[PDB]
């Protein structure tokens, strides 16, 4: 099927230019245009621009002075470049294929002079036919985002992964929990799989009742 | 440069209610499109060319309008319909979006199930202390959490966040973290999170005693 995949830096310093690649498949870049859209955290959608089949480009008037879009048809790749960066350019960036019907998964780019930092993962152990809760705390990482699954995606029912909070230190913290039957705490294994792509930091943390 | 104004900004509908949201443009538009977005996912093309449904969209959705006036209607609200809806136009060089309508499922009251988690020995060995309080599967969204340490009210040293409404049971969950130094944690005994919510006749306190295994 038609697929669009973004590759982006995650963290970029405001002294740099933001550069994102979108690799497409399933349609002709020579025939169809590709657009870029962004969404700041907690806010709405903003169209940035488009590159058409023949290479012509259109940009949003408010940002026309900062944006540049080009492409390589032979590689089925589209390139976005955003200049004059500020912290308020932090957003999820999407490439969007024909008819605006196929969207990439989106890549969260953070504009900051701070440094990348991978998280520590701590267990939230179930307390000592009854429902029990367990989880993990993903503490002190930068920038967003972190993803969390349980038992390598085998456990989805009852899972709640919460929005991250920004601590006073400038680092984020996130929790993920799951509720299970209390009768399973002694016989099932519970593992939270944490991925912090901006730092290529991955952790698998087993959570068990405290001894 | 065509501005799209969506109304209402936020609405809640009970199961089976007819829902209508509106999108008005500053200039005439030939076609209006609508996208649905749920927590942590790309927007999905939902209605296009004003009144056409993308494959897989339930037939209770419909779209209508002309000129500067458009609308999206759900004949009978369902839990899976809770989401943010954005109108979108491209009748000029610059594509624009509305600011969105956030649609919630109005269900019965559900009291939170409350759980408290001490800092792990791993964290303590690493040199920090976090206490976590979970309020699970409650409705409506409004809820208050108060942290107490040896009956001292904690103010300004906790943070909290809330999930989006569950697509199945239409509830919310909330996680709150109290941050202490290891020395502070180790010099106090009783850790409590007290929860106020419409589903509770009186605030409920979940607590633990540090050191008690």
């Amino acid at each position: 099927e038609v697929q669009l995949q973004e590759s982006g830096p995650g963290l970029v310093a405001p002294s740099q230019s933001l550069s994102i690649t979108c690799t497409v498949s399933g349609f002709s870049l020579i025939s169809y245009g590709v657009s870029w859209v962004r969404q700041p955290p907690g806010k709405g959608l903003e169209w940035l621009g488009v590159i058409w089949g023949d290479g012509s480009t259109n940009y949003h008037s408010t940002l026309i002075s900062r944006l540049s879009i080009n492409k390589d048809n032979s590689k089925s790749q589209v390139f976005l470049k955003l200049n004059s960066l500020q912290t308020d350019d932090t957003a999820t960036y999407y490439c969007v294929g024909p008819r605006f019907a196929y969207w990439g998964q989106g890549t969260l780019v953070t504009v900051s002079a701070a440094s990348t930092k991978g998280p520590s993962v701590f267990p939230l152990a179930p307390s000592s036919g009854g429902t029990a809760a367990l989880g993990c705390l993903v503490k002190d990482y930068f920038p967003e985002p972190v993803t969390v699954s349980w038992n390598s995606g085998a456990l989805t029912s009852g899972v709640h992964t919460f929005p991250a909070v920004l601590q006073s230190s400038g680092l984020y913290s996130l929790s993920s929990v799951v509720t299970v039957p209390s009768s399973s705490l002694g016989t099932q294994t519970y593992i939270c799989n944490v991925n912090h792509k901006p730092s290529n930091t991955k952790v698998d943390k087993r959570v068990e009742p405290k001894s | 440069q065509i501005v799209l104004t969506q109304s209402p900004a936020i609405m809640s509908a009970s199961p089976g209610e007819k829902v209508t949201m509106t999108c008005s443009a500053s200039s005439s538009v030939s076609y209006m499109h609508w996208y649905q977005q749920k927590s942590g996912t790309s927007p999905k093309r939902w209605i296009y060319d004003t009144s056409k449904l993308t494959s897989g969209v339930p037939a209770r959705f419909s779209g209508s309008g002309s000129g500067t006036s458009y609308s999206l209607t759900i004949s009978s609200m369902e839990a899976e319909d809770a989401a943010t809806y954005y109108c979108q136009q491209w009748s000029s060089n610059t594509l624009t979006f509305g600011a969105g309508t956030k649609l919630e499922l109005k269900r019965t009251v559900a009291a939170p199930s409350v759980f408290i988690f001490p800092p792990s020995d791993e964290q303590l060995k690493s040199g920090t202390a976090s206490v976590v309080c979970l309020l699970n599967n409650f409705y409506p969204r409004e809820a208050k959490v108060q942290w107490k340490v040896d009956n001292a009210l904690q103010s300004g040293n906790s943070q909290e966040s809330v999930t989006e409404q569950d697509s199945k049971d239409s509830t919310y969950s909330l996680s709150s973290t109290l941050t202490l130094s290891k020395a502070d944690y180790e010099k106090h005994k009783v850790y409590a999170c007290e929860v106020t919510h419409q589903g509770l006749s009186s605030p409920v306190t979940k607590s633990f005693n540090r050191g008690e295994c």
